[PDB]
């Protein structure tokens, strides 16, 4: 359990941004990356705690 | 995921001073004639006297409205003093959140499609409510059509044959 | 008029930009159809001219206002040098440092 405990990092400060109507590109882009590290960090302590 | 085309300035009302016609090139060639782009509208004078032009739209579909317009400029000095008789000209496009002064620029350049002459064009979403007041004096690519927007997202481009 | 910086960090200037949307307001206030600002500095340079057009009233005024920042380094002076439209600063900032803080938008 110690290990398991270590093992996960801990996360500093993240604070959303901010985008004019001209910049929406960027924006999807950040959206995109948030959500794709939110998924694979879930379902990587699924995975372990299920084996 | 859809929209609606109507018309913003009608082309016979909204312009009683310019000349509407001989607003045609022939790089925009159609079915061998001589034609033009079918939602936009050049402008030159009716009878070599360019009145100074000021005209608004407001909006009332409860939806948001995409707007174009373009800015022509040619290439040498003479071609500029025979189309709208001014040496010096600037547009103006002012709204609530979008303001800006256009001014032409005129140097010389290898033709393209044999043509010297350049062309911006430019849009802008509006909101409902809020107007919008195109002011030209020389070179004002006048908007003819333009699209009233929905919703339902979760679209895109697909390059391909099948 | 110049200023230059002693302050050992840097330093945040602000400025704005006035223009009016008819040629008699911009002729009332300043006498001057032709105008121009200027900010100079080592890093940052930049001219400023006015636009004159008409347009929509918003808060029942139809002129508008532009609004500009610098950052300073320790040393470095800047010059503002202005015909017709300069909005003064006539406050600043001298800024620390520390890092990893934000904005949150709540009603706790």
């Amino acid at each position: 359990v110690n290990s398991v405990i270590e093992k996960m990092n801990t996360q500093f400060t993240a604070v959303g941004k901010e985008f004019n109507n001209l910049e929406r590109r960027i924006e999807n882009l950040n959206k995109k990356v948030d959500d794709g590290f939110l998924d694979v960090w879930t379902y990587n302590a699924e995975l372990l705690v299920l084996l | 995921s859809s929209f609606e085309k109507f018309e913003i300035f009608p082309k016979a009302s909204s312009w009683p001073n310019h000349e509407t016609t001989k607003g045609v090139t022939a790089a925009c060639s159609y079915s061998g004639a001589s034609s033009f782009y079918r939602n936009l509208l050049w402008i030159t004078k009716k009878g070599t006297s360019y009145p100074k032009l000021s005209k608004s739209y407001t909006n009332n579909k409860g939806k948001e409205v995409l707007v174009l317009w373009g800015v022509h400029h040619p290439p040498s000095v003479s071609e500029q003093q025979s189309l709208y008789q001014n040496a010096d000209a600037y547009v103006s496009v002012g709204s609530s959140k979008y303001n800006r002064r256009f001014a032409p620029e005129i140097a010389a350049r290898p033709k393209v499609r044999g043509q010297a002459g350049r062309m911006n064009y430019y849009w802008t979403l509006l909101d409902q409510g809020d107007t919008i007041t195109f002011e030209a004096t020389g070179n004002l690519i006048a908007p003819w059509y333009a699209f009233a927007l929905n919703k339902g997202s979760d679209s895109g481009i697909i390059t391909s044959d099948a």
